[PDB]
């Protein structure tokens, strides 16, 4: 019933950083937490980090643990269940193998075991 | 191993009990009643869909007389009457002497002193300094005290009067009277059986049907009717000492007209404009009347004499030329049409073979009081405002109001005059098949079976 | 009394003597354009729609 | 296919044992409409309740509904058997209450008729009903004191 | 022989707790005879109610009755033990509250004296027993998310 | 720690179940406070109920109250649930009500957007939950008739 909007591609040459934008609808914006994948062309796709839009508490990959700053703008009420919000994504130093698809995702359930978990994607986003 | 007392919680078992009631109007709003009728504007709406639980097998005893529904409803129209009265103006002032002379009834009409012309030497305030107006009223309202045509209205040394409120209306509008949870109305229906003895054929209901409360006083008027044959009403003794309940099946219809033409006059009494009255007549001088047609009349009371001779079970001579009166209320069929109140002659219809025949359609004439004291045991009166125009209604009439004369002559005596029975009665007459119970769900019997284990 | 009609605004004038039990309307610069039928007309709009009965 | 309220008031004990249930909502759902009050709460107010005693003699009506439930499921409470409708118990039934066998109480007579004949030793069942459990209230003293 | 309402007031704890229902019945009995107004269904309509508030006055009191009433079936209703007048709980019984032993408490004291002794503690043991309850339905919680 | 009063209402419907007491004792002591009536008995007197309506239209108040808790322990009380908060029964979940699995509904949803997804066919459950009891009505049965 949700929907994950994401910002528009762009290609930047290595060594500046950048911004990507994920709107959300459809939802509890607060209820299910955000997260960020890389499908890395000619290897395996890896796991990035997430964040909760309500506690803030984020957690991220030892592989973009210190290249990683992630934000969550408070959400804006729609329905009595359905609110609106913005997930944003960064990283501090650019290069050549940073080339791949971006997606953001929302959670699965909001407790229990697969809490984080990934479950509706955007439609993706592709970089330099 | 032995038996076992076993407790049951919800048996179908009721017991015969008084419970207070409460009102229920009808969910149209009455929007089309310009103001509140009897106050039951403001009463809970019906169900749009009533459950009425048809009880197989069962049989209850009824008793009309012994139902108290009926004391329940008289004292809540009687409450509901004061209700809507007190807020109305009083004419505690306008009992000052009059000056009055008679006037003439027309050339073709019965030469009578009625209708007075009235003036007035009182004053309200000092503002007035003791203003002359003049006012038409009906001979009955009126009594002269004093000779050389000095008069002072009827009551006005007994108790206070009030003036009923313009806007206020005294249409009867169809009440439910609904009993609470724990309680429950039981429902006869079976249409032949008379009004009290044990009901083979019983339903349940949360809610009675609609109820008029009809003010009348010689014969039932808008009720409804008993299927197949019309049923009789007495108590057990029946000998010279109740009062005969009748309900038809086929309702007789009778028109009353005042003809009239009243107009308004004599506003401002009280701070304001404050009070209402008859101005002259616009044309022709004529009494008010009722038509009731002559054929069918005579067949209906031809049908209420073979069941006279039905309920008493012996041949006996039953007679109808005479009736007998105290007061006014027995001698005339009391009742209200319009906001006038009616009071007429019914000699016509209680004699022996009065028709031809004579005319096509029986004609009643009927007084018109504005001063009425109905429910006003002997405190506080009500003036019905007059009402501008001719007036003219249609009613149904579904019973009567009857009461023997009994008398051991060898069944020579038995005589049946047109009572002026209670407003009482007229409740018990639409309450006959109705009856209030409270359910005592707790049974307990034996079915050898024990709690052995505790907790 | 919170709005007339624009074209005659500021010739119209609707007063309401509440314990009187009526109200009346004055109109200015009175011009043979305004010859007309004059009706006085009730409505009751409900923001609530929260009373005994049903209005119209 | 359910008879509706008081439906088996005619049939054998049996059946209507079977349908209590359906006697038993009546005690709620006449009350659920006059305490919603949804359809009361806009008409005139609460119905004007100034100067209209018979709203507040209405309202003791309804008083009378609900203090008959307390009864009931007091009654229940202290026979503990609040949470049954049917419970059994330790109460030995009394020939001279009624000689007839359960055969001919089950399936031949109605619970109208039996509570009319019983009615004359309703009090003293109450009292053994309020006395047995005593004893059990006596077994649990023994396992308080220990 | 049973000593009547409230009569085992001045007894030991031991010798009330057996007579409980006695206590019991006066919650029921009082308001038993004032819903059946059946002495007055007829006494002048229902006792004038109009233009007499100690009429309304009256009935606010006997609210208050069914009110409390209904106090007392809500913490038996909470607390798990709504069927029983007898229960067992999990809470333990901290020293604090008191250090009698028992049988000191149920041979040699009165419910009266106990309750003003214990009168300190009863909201934080309330506290305990509307919290103990909670582990039950933890455990009902584990039943429910399999 | 306990978030008070309705405090779990947007928190997955497995920790409002945990804490489903928080929200009981809201029926009781917003009552205990007005049936004390003891910062009522002395303010003149009870605080003049004569011509003042409110007077008894307050009280109308709190009679509903008290009215809407007897219908909720007469529901716990036909479904043979009176002395519990969590309670099985024996009505099977019929899938055309919802379709969503365990996890999704204990672990994702809140009791609210659940209440009004089923408002539905709460009628149609009630009805399964009133006959489906009928059924141990007619084992009871089975033991009475012998
Ligand atoms: C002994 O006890 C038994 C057991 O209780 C008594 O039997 C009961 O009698 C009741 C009254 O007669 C009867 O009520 C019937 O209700 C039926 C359904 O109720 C709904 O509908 C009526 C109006 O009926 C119309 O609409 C329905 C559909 O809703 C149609 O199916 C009908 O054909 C009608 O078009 C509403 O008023 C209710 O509120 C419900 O909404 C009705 O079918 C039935 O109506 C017929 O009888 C009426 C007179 O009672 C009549 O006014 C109506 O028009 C129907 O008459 C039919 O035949 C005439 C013939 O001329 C025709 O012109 C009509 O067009 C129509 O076809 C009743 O209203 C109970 O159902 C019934 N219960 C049982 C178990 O039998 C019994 O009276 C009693 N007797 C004694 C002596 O003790
Ligand atoms: C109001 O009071 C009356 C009292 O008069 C009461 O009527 C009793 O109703 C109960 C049930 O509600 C009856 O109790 C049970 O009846 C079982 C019999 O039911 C079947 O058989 C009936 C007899 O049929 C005979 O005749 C036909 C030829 O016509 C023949 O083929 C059959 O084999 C048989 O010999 C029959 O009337 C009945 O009704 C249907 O069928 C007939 C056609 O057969 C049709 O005409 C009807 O219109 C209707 O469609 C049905 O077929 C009886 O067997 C049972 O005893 C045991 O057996 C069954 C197994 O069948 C077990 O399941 C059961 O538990 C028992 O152990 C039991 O006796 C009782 O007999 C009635 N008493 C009468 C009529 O006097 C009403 O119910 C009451 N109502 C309320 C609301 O209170
Ligand atoms: C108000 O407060 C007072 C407190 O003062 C309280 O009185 C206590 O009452 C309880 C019971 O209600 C007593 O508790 C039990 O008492 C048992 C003894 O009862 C028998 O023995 C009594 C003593 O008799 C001695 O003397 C005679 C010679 O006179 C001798 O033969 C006996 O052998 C014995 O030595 C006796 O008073 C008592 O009363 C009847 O009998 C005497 C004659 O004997 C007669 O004169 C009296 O008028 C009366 O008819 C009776 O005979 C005691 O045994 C028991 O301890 C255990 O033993 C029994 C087995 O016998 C177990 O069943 C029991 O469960 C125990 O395990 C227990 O102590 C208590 O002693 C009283 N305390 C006093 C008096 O100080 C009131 O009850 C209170 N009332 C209320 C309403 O609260
Ligand atoms: C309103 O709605 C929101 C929905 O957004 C809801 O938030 C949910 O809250 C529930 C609980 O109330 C959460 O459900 C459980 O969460 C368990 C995790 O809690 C711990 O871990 C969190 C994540 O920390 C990660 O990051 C740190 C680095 O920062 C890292 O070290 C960790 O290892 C981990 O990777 C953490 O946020 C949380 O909070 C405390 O700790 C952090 C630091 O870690 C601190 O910054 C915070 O301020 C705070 O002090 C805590 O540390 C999760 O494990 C659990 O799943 C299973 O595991 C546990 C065992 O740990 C089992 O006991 C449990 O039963 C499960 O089987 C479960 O998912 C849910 O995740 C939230 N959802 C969000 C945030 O989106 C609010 O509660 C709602 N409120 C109301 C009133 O309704
Ligand atoms: C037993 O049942 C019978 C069932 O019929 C009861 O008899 C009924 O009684 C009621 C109440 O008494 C009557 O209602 C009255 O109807 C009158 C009919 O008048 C008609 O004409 C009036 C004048 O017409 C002119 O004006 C209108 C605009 O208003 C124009 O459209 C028209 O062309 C003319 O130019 C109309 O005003 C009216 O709408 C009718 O069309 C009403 O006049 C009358 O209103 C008076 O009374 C109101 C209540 O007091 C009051 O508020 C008003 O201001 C006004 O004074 C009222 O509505 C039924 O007509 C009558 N049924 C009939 C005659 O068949 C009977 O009462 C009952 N009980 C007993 C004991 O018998
Ligand atoms: C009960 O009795 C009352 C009397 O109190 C009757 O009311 C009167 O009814 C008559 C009709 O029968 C009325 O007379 C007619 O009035 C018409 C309306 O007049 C008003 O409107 C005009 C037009 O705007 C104004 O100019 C005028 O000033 C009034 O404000 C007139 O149009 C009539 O005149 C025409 O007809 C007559 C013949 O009827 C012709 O001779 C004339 O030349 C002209 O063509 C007529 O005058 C009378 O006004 C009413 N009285 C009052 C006080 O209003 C009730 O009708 C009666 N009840 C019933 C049921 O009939
Ligand atoms: C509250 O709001 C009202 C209207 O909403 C304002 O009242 C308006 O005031 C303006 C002036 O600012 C009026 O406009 C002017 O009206 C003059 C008078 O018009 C009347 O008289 C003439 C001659 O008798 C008639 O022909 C005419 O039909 C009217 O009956 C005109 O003379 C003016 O015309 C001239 O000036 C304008 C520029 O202002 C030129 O463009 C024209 O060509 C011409 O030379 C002008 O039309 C207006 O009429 C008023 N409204 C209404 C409805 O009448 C109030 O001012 C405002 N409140 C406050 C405090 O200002
Ligand atoms: C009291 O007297 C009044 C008269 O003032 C009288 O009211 C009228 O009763 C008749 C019944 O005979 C009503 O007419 C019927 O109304 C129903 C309801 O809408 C219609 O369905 C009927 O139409 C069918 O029946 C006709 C034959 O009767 C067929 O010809 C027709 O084609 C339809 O099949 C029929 O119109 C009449 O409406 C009322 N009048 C008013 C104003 O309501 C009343 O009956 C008397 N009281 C009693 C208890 O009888
Ligand atoms: C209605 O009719 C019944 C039945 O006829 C009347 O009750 C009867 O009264 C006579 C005389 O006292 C007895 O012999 C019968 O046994 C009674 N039968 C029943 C069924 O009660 C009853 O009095 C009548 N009610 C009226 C006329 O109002
Ligand atoms: C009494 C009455 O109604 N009217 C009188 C009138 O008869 C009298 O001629 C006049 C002289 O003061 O005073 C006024
Ligand atoms: C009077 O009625 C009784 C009983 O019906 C009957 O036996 C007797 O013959 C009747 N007598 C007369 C004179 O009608």
């Amino acid at each position: 019933q949700g929907q994950l909007v994401q910002s528009g591609a762009t290609t930047t040459k290595p060594g500046s950083s950048v911004k990507i934008s994920c709107k959300t609808s459809g939802y509890r914006f607060n209820f299910y937490h955000i997260n960020w994948i890389r499908q890395t062309a000619g290897r395996g796709p890896e796991w990035m980090g997430w964040i909760s839009p309500y506690s803030g508490d984020k957690n991220l990959a030892p592989a973009f643990q210190d290249r990683v700053n992630m934000t969550t703008d408070t959400e804006v009420p729609v329905t009595s269940f359905t609110s609106t919000g913005a997930a944003y994504m960064e990283i501090r130093n650019l290069t050549s193998d940073d080339t791949g698809t971006y997606f953001c995702a929302k959670g699965l359930l909001r407790d229990g075991s697969s809490t984080w978990l990934p479950y509706l994607w955007g439609q993706g986003t592709l970089l330099t | 191993e032995n038996l076992w007392v076993t407790v049951y919680y919800g048996v179908p078992v009721w017991k015969d009990a008084e419970t207070t009631l409460f009102c229920a109007s009808d969910a149209k709003a009455y929007e089309t009643k310009k103001h509140n009728v009897w106050a039951t504007h403001c009463c809970v709406p019906t169900d749009p869909n009533p459950q009425e639980i048809h009880l197989e097998n069962v049989t209850e005893e009824f008793n009309m007389w012994k139902n108290n529904m009926v004391e329940q409803m008289h004292e809540d129209i009687i409450s509901l009457w004061d209700q809507s009265l007190k807020p109305c103006v009083k004419l505690t002032p306008l009992c000052v002497t009059l000056q009055c002379t008679n006037v003439t009834n027309n050339i073709t009409d019965d030469m009578r002193g009625e209708l007075k012309n009235c003036s007035f030497n009182m004053t309200t305030e000092l503002r007035d300094k003791k203003q002359k107006v003049y006012s038409l009223f009906y001979r009955l309202d009126v009594v002269q005290i004093n000779s050389n045509k000095e008069y002072r209205l009827i009551n006005c040394n007994t108790s206070a009067i009030t003036q009923a409120c313009p806007k206020v209306s005294f249409e009867p509008i169809p009440i439910h009277y609904c009993a609470p949870a724990g309680f429950a109305i039981l429902k006869c229906k079976d249409k032949k059986f008379n009004g009290t003895g044990p009901c083979p054929n019983v339903s349940t209901v949360q809610c009675t049907h609609g109820i008029k409360p009809v003010v009348s006083t010689q014969l039932l008027l808008n009720g409804s009717l008993a299927e197949e044959e019309v049923i009789i009403r007495s108590e057990n003794i029946t000998n010279n000492a109740k009062n005969i309940l009748v309900q038809l099946n086929t309702p007789v219809q009778i028109n009353c007209t005042r003809p009239n033409n009243n107009t308004v006059k004599s506003i401002r009494i009280g701070p304001g404009q404050w009070f209402y009255y008859t101005g002259d007549i616009i044309g022709d001088i004529r009494q008010a009347h009722c038509n009731v047609s002559k054929a069918t009349w005579n067949e209906t009371l031809g049908k209420v004499v073979k069941q006279l001779r039905k309920h008493f079970g012996n041949n006996t001579i039953i007679r109808f030329a005479n009736s007998s009166g105290g007061d006014l209320e027995v001698t005339t069929h009391s009742f209200n049409c319009g906001g006038e109140f009616f009071y007429c002659n019914t000699s016509g219809l209680f004699n022996s073979t009065w028709i031809s025949g004579s005319n096509d359609s029986i004609t009643l004439p009927c007084r018109i009081k504005q001063i009425i004291n109905m429910w006003q045991r002997i405190g506080q009166a009500m003036y019905a405002p007059p009402i501008q125009g001719v007036i003219r209604c249609v009613s149904n009439i579904t019973g009567l109001i009857l009461t023997r004369d009994g008398g051991s002559t060898n069944s020579t005596t038995e005589t049946f005059r047109p009572g002026g029975g209670d407003m009482r009665d007229n409740w018990r007459s639409e309450l006959y098949k109705y009856k209030v119970v409270k359910i005592e769900p707790l049974g307990v019997a034996p079915t050898r079976c024990k709690r052995r284990v505790v907790g | 009394g919170v709005r007339y009609n624009p074209s005659l605004s500021s010739r119209v004038t609707i007063s309401r003597n509440i314990h009187e039990r009526q109200f009346y309307l004055r109109l200015t610069s009175m011009t043979a354009a305004d010859t007309a039928v004059y009706y006085c007309a009730r409505h009751c709009e409900d923001d609530y729609g929260y009373y005994s009965a049903a209005q119209s | 296919v359910f008879l509706g309220f008081l439906g088996a008031a005619g049939s054998t004990m049996g059946a209507a044992s079977m349908t209590l249930t359906v006697q038993a909502r009546n005690l709620l759902s006449g009350i659920v409409q006059q305490q919603s009050n949804l359809l009361r709460a806009p008409e005139c107010q609460q119905h004007l309740l100034k100067d209209t005693h018979w709203g507040i003699k209405q309202l003791q009506a309804r008083v009378l509904a609900v203090e008959h439930y307390l009864r009931d499921q007091q009654l229940l409470g202290i026979w503990g058997c609040s949470g049954k409708l049917i419970c059994c118990t330790n109460v030995p039934w009394n020939s001279s209450w009624s000689n007839r066998n359960l055969s001919e109480i089950w399936d031949n007579m109605t619970w109208l008729q039996w509570d009319k004949e019983i009615s004359n030793y309703t009090q003293i069942i109450y009292g053994l009903l309020e006395e047995s459990q005593n004893q059990q209230e006596k077994n649990e003293q023994d396992l308080l004191a220990l």
